[PDB]
């Protein structure tokens, strides 16, 4: 079942049939949303040309996880800002047709002499169909490479608008980018869709929100919906008083017309407008896809007290202000919570919303964080959200203990015919699973060990050791500097000691 | 000079009671003054109340009417919080018991059924609902003060 010959089919027949209800419940809209809702979004291949510190590269990315590791000054940042860049026409394009997305910035051209023209290259697959978008923009060259090509990119977004306007409760992919420092429409709960770009350590502001969403979610609960409740509050008992104690005609005539008030009853709800994602909803999908991530606490509230109002989690058995958090769980509270806000907004209609399809790109994941929240939090992000795919890039090596070598990509610099150019290889190990500082070491190509001063005198001992030299004055004197400053229990003078006693063991059953 | 030894005196026996107390009370003080004619006719989010934030000054203007609205809000929501959980439960409990009498007595269809069991059920909710009654006893001193 192609894309594209459903497609064609369903506009030919929405075409011949005037009647808007005879095409609403057809064959063809049903093959079409069948179709579209098991395809799997996932970028696949992009290109560079000279664009900033990058003079031509291609660069092909996973479909579930991919890591960047690279130093500094080595375009880490500029491969993101170039798919934010490639992903916001679509977005322009899907909120409205022939609008302008961003452009490329005059200073994030090469300064090279020789340069012309910058031209940024894209591929999108969706199950079988496939498309490209390419953006260019030339600064002083005469010749440039005509206009950017939108084509491709105009066919989805004539789908997603085709396929939302007959059906409502639709789904829609989600992009999303969290950068770094730097610096109707469902608006009702105050969440903005048109900034693609979030920053974190904006907790204020996301309590908040919390707070007031709150606040409405407990409004809801009154008033009308308080009146049907007690009607549903007589209808049971009655059933029960009917067929319940009395088990053991006029008793039995009771029951019909117990049934008739059920039924009147089923009236009221009849006359309800469908959720849509409610007040009430939306507070307790949040809340439990936030304990969902951290397993470790049993439950949050919010508690109005005597004079206060504060919100406290429960974990074992102590109660903790959400304001005692350090930084690092701040940061993570935020992030989750708002992932969780927007798949929750463009999933309506999924039974389960955490399964919905995107792509999402994070920058400087291990920043504010201690050691032992590194080691975790690659396999909750995988986990918690299983239909998403991530661009991450990092500087720690311990997040890369825990990332399968099949998503690592190495960024270096190599000169070919006199000119520098950027090159990307892949680890030459299995690097999940194995030690601190064997992962910096071939993950990241580093020495473990510094190079500091009171070193100097360790390697020149244990040369001298090697030598059978050991009984050198010269080595006396060192070893007096070396037991000064690490101490006779250090293991690593144990283990000279005995490299010492195997050197003079062995000495002696030579001389003899 | 000024003489303040009777203003000292007399404020240190407040202060005084006010430690070995938990909810000691304190003397009233206001001045309305001609300029609230446009205190009515004309910030990071405050959540912690005290009584000694009214003795700030002894004047009222401006700002004042603006704490008053963010403290109207909030005896509100206190209301709402306590208006649900267990007040809900027995709330629906004792109302639809009392139905199933009534309707019975309205109804008079025909062991004298279990007429007697239900009215004895409702007896032991009420007597439940009345002991659970804490503080003022009418919804604790929430809903009875914004009211
Ligand atoms: N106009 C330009 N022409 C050539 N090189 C440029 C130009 N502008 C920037 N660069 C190069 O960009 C490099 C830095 O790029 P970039 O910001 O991607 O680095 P990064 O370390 O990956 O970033 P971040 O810390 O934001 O992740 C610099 O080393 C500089 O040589």
């Amino acid at each position: 079942m192609n894309l594209e010959t459903c497609y064609v089919d369903f506009l030919e027949l929405e075409s011949h049939v005037i009647n808007e209800d005879y095409l609403k419940e057809s064959v063809e809209l049903q093959k079409l949303i069948s179709t579209l809702n098991e395809s799997k979004f996932h970028l696949n291949k992009i290109g560079i040309h000279d664009f900033k510190r990058i003079r031509e590269l291609q660069i092909s990315l996973e479909d579930d996880l991919t890591v960047f590791v690279g130093d500094n000054g080595f375009g880490k940042s500029t491969i993101l800002d170039a798919i934010a860049i490639v992903l916001s026409w679509l977005r322009s394009n899907i909120e409205k047709e022939s609008k302008p997305g961003t452009y490329i910035k005059s200073h994030e051209v090469n300064n090279s002499v020789d340069v012309e023209y910058a031209s940024i290259d894209a591929n999108i697959k969706l199950k079988d169909f496939n498309t490209s978008i390419l953006i260019t923009k030339a600064k002083e060259g005469a010749y440039y490479s005509r206009n950017n090509e939108l084509l491709g990119v105009k066919k989805l977004a004539s789908i997603y608008r085709l396929v939302n306007k007959y059906v409502d409760n639709a789904s829609l992919p989600l992009m999303a980018y969290y950068s770094i420092a730097r610096s109707k429409t469902v608006w009702s709960k105050f969440d903005v869709y048109d900034e693609i770009e979030f920053d974190r350590n904006d907790f204020t502001d996301f309590f908040q929100w919390l707070v007031f969403l709150h606040n409405r979610a407990s409004q809801e609960k009154l008033s009308e919906s308080q009146t049907t409740i007690n009607a549903l509050f007589s209808d049971i008992q009655s059933l029960k008083a009917t067929l319940t104690q009395l088990s053991a005609s006029t008793v039995i005539k009771g029951l019909e017309l117990s049934l008739k008030e059920k039924l009147n009853y089923m009236k009221s709800l009849q006359s309800g407008e469908h959720k849509f994602n409610n007040a009430v909803s939306l507070y307790d999908s949040v809340i439990n896809t936030i304990l969902k991530f951290l397993p470790e606490f049993q439950w949050i509230k919010l508690v109005y007290g005597d004079d206060d109002y504060k919100i406290i989690l429960k974990k074992g058995e102590v109660e903790l202000d959400i304001q005692q958090l350090s930084q690092g769980e701040k940061t993570i509270f935020t992030l989750v919570g708002d992932l969780a806000r927007r798949l929750i907004l463009l999933n309506p209609n999924l039974s389960n919303p955490l399964l919905g399809y995107g792509i999402v790109l994070i920058d400087e994941i291990d920043l504010h964080l201690h050691p032992q929240w590194q080691q975790t939090i690659i396999e909750r992000l995988t986990s918690t959200f299983p239909n998403v795919q991530f661009v991450i890039t990092t500087h720690s090596p311990q997040v890369l203990s825990t990332v399968s070598s099949r998503s690592v990509r190495i960024l270096q610099e190599v000169e070919v015919d006199g000119v520098n150019d950027l090159i990307v290889s892949h680890p030459d190990y299995q690097i999940k699973g194995v030690s601190n500082q064997d992962a910096l070491l071939y993950g990241m190509r580093t020495d473990p060990i510094p190079s500091t001063k009171e070193n100097g005198w360790l390697e020149e001992y244990k040369k001298l050791v090697e030598l059978n030299r050991y009984s050198s004055d010269e080595a006396l004197l060192l070893r007096e500097k070396v037991i000064k400053h690490f101490g006779l229990d250090h293991p690593l003078v144990q283990e000279c000691d005995d490299l010492i006693s195997v050197l003079e063991f062995k000495n002696k059953i030579n001389q003899h | 000079n000024n003489e303040l030894l009777g203003v000292k005196k007399l404020a240190s026996i407040y202060r005084l009671v006010n430690k070995y107390v938990d909810n000691a009370s304190l003397p009233l003080m206001a001045y309305y003054s001609i300029a609230r004619s446009y205190i009515g006719g004309g910030a990071k989010t405050k959540t912690v109340w005290s009584k000694f934030d009214v003795y700030d000054e002894i004047e009222f203007d401006r700002n004042d009417f603006t704490d008053f609205f963010q403290w109207l809000v909030f005896l509100h929501n206190r209301a709402s919080q306590e208006k649900l959980s267990e007040s809900q439960t027995t709330i629906n409990a004792l109302f639809s018991d009392i139905q199933s009498l009534k309707a019975t007595l309205t109804q008079l269809s025909a062991d004298s059924t279990v007429i007697k069991g239900l009215e004895l059920s409702l007896k032991e909710k009420l007597n439940y609902m009345k002991s659970l009654q804490s503080g003022e006893h009418k919804f604790n001193n929430a809903v009875s003060l914004y009211d």
